[PDB]
This record gives C-alpha cells, structure tokens and sequence, in this order.
C-alpha cells in the first residue's frame, strides 16, 4: 500500500539517473527521460521486451539499483493479491 | 520573452581563447540540457556538446577535435562554453539551444559570431543613400544606407527602429583590406517620404556601438 | 554514430506547389527525427517533432511522415516565406546528429530589376572618400550583369558587388554594386552611370547622375 | 542477509565460467568477463534485456546453474522486503 | 566472423595536418574496436581501446570515435614519429579479428 | 619491465616442427588469456589462437589450417606454441600478446622470427665503414658497418650499446645465395669523432652471437 510509493520514487530516480549515465556513450538509446521511465518500469516489473537497456558501466549500476529496489518494491503485487483475495 | 540570450560577437586573436555565454529565462527543469552548435558560413549545423545544469555533467562530440569546455552557473541560470587555442577554422556562429531532455531543441539562441583574426576592431561609418536630383520617382522610392569600414562581422541594420520591415534588403558584406562593407535598401511609397521620416539603425556588436542615420533628400 | 542524408541539397518548386524534403538515416531510428527551418541570417526553428508531431505556432501547411530509416518533411502549397534551409536531426542514439540540409528554391515569374543609383554623401566626401552605390532590386532569375561607365567610358577598378539570397518576401533576388573612389578621383569626373543587363530585356537598364 | 553472499559468488563464478564456455564458438558475444558479469546479473534478476546470451552447450549449462543458484539466491529480495516492511 | 575493412591502405598527409583512418565492420559491433600502431620492425602498440578510450602514455594527439559499423582513428597535427602502420581489431564476437592495416605517409 | 619475453629467432627445416615460448612477468590474473598472432613480411596481423593459463583451454582460428598447439606452464608463467610440419608458408614473425579478458591486447612480445628453410645457420661478418682519405667532412660525418653472409634473419644493430639512436639508419637485408647482407648508417657531429668512440653492436639471435666493431679512421 505504501511500498507503491517507493516504487514511483525509484522508477523516477532510476529514469533520471539512467539518462545521466548513458548520454556520452556512443550508441546508447537510454537518453531521454520519457522512454527512460518506460525502461524503469520494464525493469522493475521485470517483463522482458528487450527494446531498451544500458551500455555504460554506471548505467548498469542504476540498472542494478532499479532491479533491487524495484523488483522488491514491486512487493506491491501481493497487496493487490490480498485485496483481490478478500473482496473476491 | 527571449528564452536564451547570447552576445552578438567575439573577436579572438589566433591562439587565444574565449568564453561564450548563454543566459536562459522561462521555465527551468532539472531535466533541461543546454546544447551548443557550430555553423560555419554557408555550411550546416554541427553539434559540439551538451551540459545538464542540474548536475553539471558535460558530453562532447567525439568526431571533432575538442575545442570547448562547458560549465553552468545555476544561480545566474547561465551556461558557458570556453573555446581555447582558436584558429580561423574556429571562426563561425555558435548557437546555444535548450532541450527538455526529450530529444529536440525547443528553442535556440540568436547565436554568437566568433571571428578568429589578428586584425583590430573597427566601428562602421554609416552614410546616407538618397536619390540624385535628376532621378524620376515612381509610386515608390528607394533609399538606403552605406555601412563601410567595419570589422569584424556582423552588423544588424533595421529601419525606423524596426517598425519598417517590408521593402527592406540588406546585402551580404564584402571583405576588402581587413574591413567589411555593405548597404541596406528600403522602399516606401514615394508620397510618404520625406514627409514621414526614414532612418536606418546600424548596430555593431563587436564595438558595442549603434548609430542612427536619418535619410533626407539631397540639398 | 547515425548519419543523416538529405538529398537533393536544393529543391526547386513553383509557387503554391507541394514539396517534399527527404531524410534518410544510416540505421533505423524509429520516429526520433525532428525538423528545423533556418532562414538567411536567422537561427534554427523547430517545425516538426518525432517525425510527424505538430508544433504550435507553425502553419498547418507543414507536415511530416515516415519511420525507420526514411523520413519526409512536406509543405502543402509553398510560398515565399518558406524559402530557407531545412535540417533534420535524430535523437534515437547518442550523440544527436544533424543532416546536411536542403535549401528550398522557388521558381517565380521573371521580373526586371529596379535600378537606383546614389551619389556619394557629403558626410563621406568630408572624409576624403567617395562611394557611388547602385541597387539592382527585386529581379528574377538571379542571373544579371552590371556595368559601370564614367564620362561614357566603361570602368572596372574600384567596383565591388554583392548578391542577396532568394528573398523570403517575394522570391526575387537583389544585387548591389559599389564603385569606390577617392574624393580627388571623384572630383575630376562628370557623369557616373550604372547599367543592368537582365534576361527580361534585350536593352540594358541605365541610371546616371552628374556630379554637378 | 547472507544469501546475498552466495549471489555474488555465483554471479562471479557464472561470469567467469560463461566466458570460458563461449570463447571458441564463432559468433558468441559472451566472451569478456566484464559484460559476462552484466549477463549474470540480468540472468539472476531474470530481467529480460536479451542483449547478451550463450550459444554453446556448456554455456547454456553455466546459464542454467546461474538461473537456479541466482534466481533462488535472489531470495534476498524478501529480506529487503522484510526490513522495508518493518522500518516503514 | 567479423570482417574489418581499412580503406584506403595508404594515407598521405602534410606535416602538422589532421589525419583520419577508417575502419568499417561487416556487422554492428557497438564500440568493441581497438587501435594499434606498428612502426617498421616494431611490435604492435595499443593506442585507443573501446573506440574512443585513451591509453596512458599515448600522446593526446591520438583520439578515436564511432560506434556500430564505422570507426575512425584521428591524429591531430601529424609528425614524423607517427609514420607507421595502423590496425583496428574487434572483440565484439568470437573470434577476435584484425583489419588489414593502413600506412601513414607524410 | 618486459611483460612478455620471446626468443629472437628459430630456423626450421621444411617438415619439421618447433616450439615457441613466451615468458610473462608483471601482474597475473586468473582471467588472463595469452594470444598468438602471425605476421608475414610486408603483410598484416593474423590471429592464430588463444589460451587461458588458469584453466588450460585453447581456441584456434577456424579460417586457417591448424599448425599450432598451445600449452601453458603456470609454475614458470610460460606459454608455448608448438608449430608442426612447417613449410615456407609458415615463415613469419610470431607474436604472443596478453589480454586481461577484456578484449584488447594490452601488451605484445617482441616477436619470434621463424624461418623455414633447409639452409644452415651462419653468423654475420661485421666490417667497418669509415670515410676515404679524400672525403671532405661537413659539420657532420657519416659512418657505418657492413653485415654480410648471415642466415637466417634477423640481426639487430645498435650503436654504442644503444646510447646512440639519433642519426641511425639500418637498411633492409638483401638475399643472395642463401645469405643475407645489410648495412647500418650513423651520423654524428664531425668534431666528436674519433675523439668520442663509435661502435656498432651486431646481434644474430639464430646463432646466439653478438659482436662489436669499433669504427676508427682509415690508416
């Protein structure tokens, strides 16, 4: 219920930092905030579209942080699994 | 209001360096990036580099010799580009532009003309161009002003402080003996002149000068 | 880095006709292409973003299309104010890059030049210099020749010419011709004449004036 | 808390072995330790960027071991789900 | 296997002039390209790594750029000591491969 | 210190085999790979294969006929390349190089020149090259040494044990009757010679010989 707050904090912090890390790296596509936010979601949700990813060392770090913070933070699925387990 | 303000010109002797400025106004976000683009006369746009004021990091075009160093002052909302050890190859118009972190340059500065030369600065002499006494006027009359002996480029010529834009032609300057010369043309209904005043305003950024010359019929 | 190819470098169209500028990317960049317009002596101005998105303030006349490697900027019914250089720019991969630009040229009806000759000013003479200026204004095509004559004899020394780019006001061209002489050289001659030879006429257009 | 130790052991053992398996295979891109460590993380985190993967038989094995050891070892998310469930 | 094309094979420049060597890969290799210098009767020496990374000990004069399939090695203001053969090498896919080399002539 | 040490040369009769060595020093990591590269005279670099000492596995270039077998001795930090059943096509310089598992060859050995021939080894004869008595000297004087009748390549010529490098030219050897010959040139200020000694040092790896020849003015 409140975890979902940390998720948006990360997804936004990740989105931002990611762009910072990647610009400068010739060939990097993670360089505009908007799509960087789309990347961050894909990452936490862990979904697998492989359409956007990092190439710099730092970028991969922001990546790792988003995976940890976000894959965990997505410990929000369960709350939605509880409410949907009760009122149904 | 003008979102990005850049000085009109900078004269630099070969080997010396110069620091260009770009003062920004309007909305400012932590996601803004300030870009610099170089354009030589008659040529295209070349990306130089970018900087993110909120963090202070700068990136540069790897394909070209690095002449610039970018910095930014958050308190004065000003971005700077230090160009060092310049040669004539560095002479060009340098634009600053703002990108909201979404890929496109929403707005551009007017650009700073940088001239790398050993020659000295020289304000232009502005002379009137009024028809001769034997010239037959039509329903329209053409007047002008001669701007010669100035250096370096550029000069901005307007008519009646800018209120007069239609019927105006400003010719490209020609270089001769380390000095430029150009003329500007203006055409107004023959009946309105001299009853209605016609004045050209010549600004020369490099010398920080701006003079006016009223165009009146010959004696 | 992504190479953006803009060909042809110059596009000639007749007034009111639809025109299309081409931009090809060396690799697929989705729709991450943006178009800018740059008039003579002006700064670049955003026209279209993300291949086809409209920008407020830009005439409906402008539109964009394409995705992948091939993009197009179109103008429905071109008019004089559209005369300028057009550049594409990509933001799919770092670093952002620009295309080399395409100039729009308009083929209008022929127009004879308006010729005006001006005697040097008294303010200039006071400095020991004398410039005789001649304007050949608003003509088309831009091909034109100017000839100077002092006291009936062709003059070539001391003459400098300048040609404007096509005008975004009426699609015409203009030219200035300046004959500079010292006050002395100027004082020992009577009449000065400028003659313009243009396709619009088999006979030259001449303007003169006597120093007296 | 301590599981996170086994993860780094695997990610490092996987990264190393993976490079060993893949070199020799014409067209294999999992051939430099650094990026091989980036691969290993993507694998345990199970994220889905599909930018790096094995082509040799052995490589796929190191892969399977990393998936098991790592997807499990990433049973560290929960600890971070507990601390973040308590001090919040 | 990845083919690395270095053309022209010989590049002639005047003293103090900027020069650019070309390297094109048969397929995209990101920035996994490295440049080596080999003087007459000498062994190869690493100049630039991962397309544009500087190596300590190498004159600032040397720089690299590019990504994907097209790469460039540049020398600002060439001098006599730069006379040698220059080779590119990729490490994106196995096996590592070398370009055929470009000789710098002054 | 030299990170990779390789012997200067190896003469091999057609059909026979040879084992090249590469002794490494400096930092050593479990992630190091030792590579071997072949380069024929006047041609480019060809990758032969690689081996990871920490594990002992080796990979080879599939595009070429396999002539090599790679091994490594951890205790002596030495890598070996066994070349078997050689022909003249196998004559070339073979380099060993070290890669830290990150894709680039951080360092290279000096290379081993392998010559596949039936001819026998022969140390070079070193003769002095001093100006004739009628030669007029300028502000500089040119001396040299003739190195002929040696086989196989190569020979390394240095001046004053290497302390003299500027003004030195060593010409490519020419092959005639199963023997090589070359000369080396050295130029020093005319005033410094013979007051300051000038000696050339000729090393011939294949014969394990190195001789010195002092250059003195003719009788």
């Amino acid at each position: 219920g409140a975890a979902t707050v940390l998720l948006v904090i990360v997804l936004l912090a990740g989105s931002y930092l990611a762009v910072l890390a990647e610009r400068g790296a010739p060939g990097a596509q993670l360089i505009t905030y908007p799509r960087a936010l789309w990347w961050s979601v894909e990452t936490a949700t862990t979904v697998g579209y492989g359409d956007l990813y990092p190439v710099t060392l730092w970028g991969r770090c922001v990546a790792v942080v988003v995976m940890v913070a976000g894959i965990t933070s997505f410990g929000l699925v369960t709350a939605a699994l509880a409410t949907w387990f009760v009122g149904q | 209001q003008v979102q990005l303000q850049q000085p009109g010109a900078e004269l630099v002797k070969p080997g010396a360096s110069v620091k260009l400025s770009c003062k920004a106004s309007g909305y400012t976000f932590t996601s803004d990036w300030i870009h610099w683009v170089k354009q030589r006369p008659g040529h295209g746009l070349e990306w130089i580099g970018e900087i993110i004021p909120s963090y202070g990091r700068a990136n540069y075009n790897e394909k070209i010799q690095k002449k610039a160093t970018l910095t930014a002052d958050k308190s004065s909302s000003t971005a700077f580009m230090q160009l060092s050890s310049l040669t004539s190859e560095d002479s060009a118009v340098y634009y600053c532009a703002r990108e909201r972190g979404d890929g496109y340059f929403a707005v551009w500065g007017a650009g700073t003309t940088v001239t790398v030369s050993s020659a000295k600065t020289t304000p232009p002499s502005v002379y009137p161009l009024a028809p001769g006494s034997a010239a037959q006027t039509n329903s329209m009359v053409t007047l002008g002003c001669l701007v010669k002996g100035y250096f370096p480029e550029p000069v901005t010529v307007t008519w009646n402080s800018g209120s007069l834009s239609s019927g105006v032609h400003t010719f490209p300057a020609v270089l001769q003996s380390d000095l430029y010369t150009l003329s500007s043309s203006v055409t107004v209904p023959s009946s309105s002149w001299p009853s209605e005043t016609v004045t050209c305003n010549v600004a020369h950024p490099a010398s920080s000068t701006k003079v006016d010359k009223k165009i009146v019929p010959r004696d | 880095d992504i190479l953006l190819t803009q060909s042809p470098a110059i596009l000639s169209v007749s007034p009111g006709e639809r025109v299309s500028f081409s931009c090809r990317a060396s690799q697929s960049i989705g729709t991450d292409i943006h178009w800018y317009q740059q008039r003579t002596n002006g700064s670049p101005r955003l026209l279209i973003k993300y291949a086809s998105e409209s920008i407020s303030g830009i005439p409906s006349r402008f539109s964009g299309s394409g995705s992948g490697t091939d993009f197009t900027l179109s103008i429905n019914s071109v008019e004089s104010e559209d005369i300028a250089n057009y550049y594409c720019q990509q933001s799919n991969r770092w670093p952002f890059t620009f295309g080399s630009g395409t100039k729009l040229e308009i083929k209008r009806a022929d127009a004879a030049p308006t010729v005006s000759i001006f005697p040097p000013s008294s303010e200039q003479l006071t400095s020991g210099g004398a410039s005789v200026v001649c304007f050949l204004n608003n003509f088309y095509p831009k091909d034109i020749n100017v000839k100077w004559k002092i006291d009936g004899s062709e003059r070539q020394n001391g003459v400098l010419n300048s040609w404007t780019d096509q005008d975004s006001k009426d699609s015409t061209y203009s030219m200035s011709s300046t004959l500079t002489l010292t006050k002395d050289e100027y004082e020992r001659h009577n009449s000065y004449t400028c003659e313009a030879t243009h396709k619009t006429s088999t006979s030259p257009i001449v303007k003169s004036f006597n120093r007296n």
